[PDB]
């Protein structure tokens, strides 16, 4: 048995959120709603088809008809970013759950947020460690969503770097860090170097020397 | 009513691994129990699954002639022996109540099948004040006195930003900080 779910919801602050859950006659099972935020546990919201748990807000809602259940999330908050996973449970198989594929619940338009960007030279315990990185935090910035641009001098740098993806803070603001390796040698070499962030169009400027 | 797994770690493919899931606050004899895992970045994969009272089993296709699950209701603890295991099994296994509907979750427990060995971090400080721990392995690094690991050569690391001290199950570090 297949449950399909699309891949991504977005919505604004205080809108409705409708995530979908596709099956053969669907209408005819139970389905049971998770919320799993980032870093959490999963958490059952709603329970055959349209109840809910005791501690769920009443803004939660599901209904089940057809081939489609809907998870309905109305005046939708920041905090309810999260993946959803819809669930049946069917007896007499000798695979009694079925997990649907999971919906990315992406909340849009909340207050915009420029980088606080951190950079910091290699440590002069790690240049005698005979390593040297660059580290570029990038802190409290919303949408979470950058590009990090290293640079050598006044020169482009692609090797060396690796760039993690943006995780959510408690907040529902975004943290990512850059880390540059380079050799003892390829850091005192150059003249400078530069992490320029780019957020919305818009780059923090900072750049970091030997000297 | 609570429910708290461990037993999770680093293993080389091929090889055994067992995880222990606590149970507490509620009769766990009168519960159906289940292990549901999620690989990085993926979604929830049902693994096995213990009935109350006849304890009848059952497992998914990804994982039969190799899993077995079990458990102590003296105890109040839930089982799952792992063997053979492969690449595909690398996730971040759950402990779950109740059938028809998984009403209790625990946090869950990382299991990370590699042929890469075990380290612990090294710390670096940071001055512009930072912590720099690098070259760990498995990524479970938690940092006490935050930022995600980065990958970097098969080894990761991450940074820390406000006396460094870090949590790591292969050592735990301490480090200086002007």
């Amino acid at each position: 048995y297949e449950l399909t779910q699309p891949p991504s919801v977005s919505v604004a602050p205080g809108k409705t959120a409708r995530i979908t859950c596709a099956g053969n006659n669907i209408g005819s099972k139970s389905v049971h709603w998770y919320q799993q935020k980032p870093g959490q546990a999963p958490v059952l919201v709603i329970y055959y088809d349209s109840d809910r748990p005791s501690g769920i807000p009443e803004r939660f809602s599901g209904s089940n008809s057809g081939n489609t259940a809907t998870l309905t999330i109305s005046r939708v908050e920041a905090g309810d970013e999260a993946d959803y996973y819809c669930q049946v449970w069917d007896s007499g198989s000798d695979h009694p759950w079925v997990f649907g594929g999971g919906t990315k619940l992406t909340v849009l338009r909340q207050p915009k947020a420029a980088p606080s960007v951190t950079l910091f030279p290699p440590s002069s315990e790690e240049l005698q460690a005979n390593k040297a990185t660059l580290v570029c935090l990038i802190s409290d910035f919303y949408p979470g969503a950058v590009t990090v641009a290293w640079k050598a001098d006044s020169s482009p740098v692609k090797a060396g770097v690796e760039t993690t993806t943006p995780s959510k803070q408690s907040n529902n603001k975004y943290a990512a860090s850059s880390y540059l390796s380079l050799t003892p040698e390829q850091w005192k070499s150059h003249r400078s170097y530069s992490c320029q962030v780019t957020h919305e169009g818009s780059t923090v400027e900072k750049t970091v020397a030997p000297t | 009513v609570q429910l708290v797994e461990s037993g999770g770690g680093l293993v080389k493919p091929g090889g055994s691994l067992r995880l222990s899931c606590a149970a507490s606050g509620f009769t766990f004899r009168s519960y159906s129990m289940n292990w549901v895992r999620q690989a990085p970045g993926k979604g929830l994969e049902w693994v096995s699954s213990i009935i109350s009272s006849s304890s009848y089993i059952y497992y998914a296709d990804s994982v039969k002639g190799r899993f077995t699950i079990s458990r102590d209701n003296a105890k109040n603890s839930l089982y799952l022996q792992m063997n053979s295991l492969r690449a595909e099994d690398t996730a971040l296994y759950y402990c779950a109540r109740d059938q028809n509907a998984m009403d209790v979750w625990g946090q869950g427990t990382t299991v990370t099948v590699s042929s890469d060995s075990a380290s612990a971090p090294t710390l670096f400080p940071l001055v512009s004040v930072g912590c720099l721990a690098q070259d760990f392995l498995p990524d479970s690094i938690t940092f006490s006195w935050g930022f995600p690991s980065v990958l970097r050569g098969g080894k990761y690391a991450a940074t820390s930003q406000v006396v460094c001290k870090v949590q790591h199950p292969n050592g735990n570090k301490e480090k200086n900080v002007p």
